[PDB]
């Protein structure tokens, strides 16, 4: 569901042409996107996170 | 560190650059102007005003009058000739 937010965020990219020297605004969207990833890397990382108690 | 916000900031930006000087200007410059040649004053009459407004308005422009005006001289000075000489 987060599509349609990036979307709107390179809808706000091509109307951030209008404003050119965005400190931060853009490096807002720089860490959402790399939290984003950081969070999507750790859940298709994570194991069921316990020990077999079955086999292991 | 945050969502950080120039993209709204328009509303007290809109004094000190140089096309809101000129927009400031010619929104005034633009009401006061006569739409379409309205209130020209084309008759006008003060016992001398059509001869201004049949002779020296910028269609004729034309510098004969003062030739009748010479004239006048013709008429006055030689007159004055009769009276002198």
């Amino acid at each position: 569901a987060k599509s349609a937010a990036n979307k709107l965020d390179w809808a706000k990219v091509i109307s951030s042409l209008r404003i050119t020297g965005s400190t931060a605004t853009q490096l807002s969207s720089f860490k959402k996107r790399n939290d984003e990833a950081r969070r999507q890397l750790l859940e298709l990382q994570s194991q069921p996170t316990e020990v077999d108690f079955s086999h292991y | 560190v945050s969502t950080l916000i120039p993209p709204k900031v328009v509303s007290s930006k809109n004094i000190g650059s140089a096309p809101n000087a000129k927009r400031i200007a010619n929104v005034v410059h633009f009401y006061k102007s006569l739409p379409q040649g309205p209130a020209p004053a084309i008759k006008a009459n003060t016992r001398l005003a059509r001869y201004k407004a049949k002779y020296f308005d910028g269609d004729n422009a034309s510098g004969k009058p003062l030739w009748h005006f010479a004239l006048g001289i013709i008429a006055f000075g030689y007159s004055m000739e009769y009276y002198f000489h």
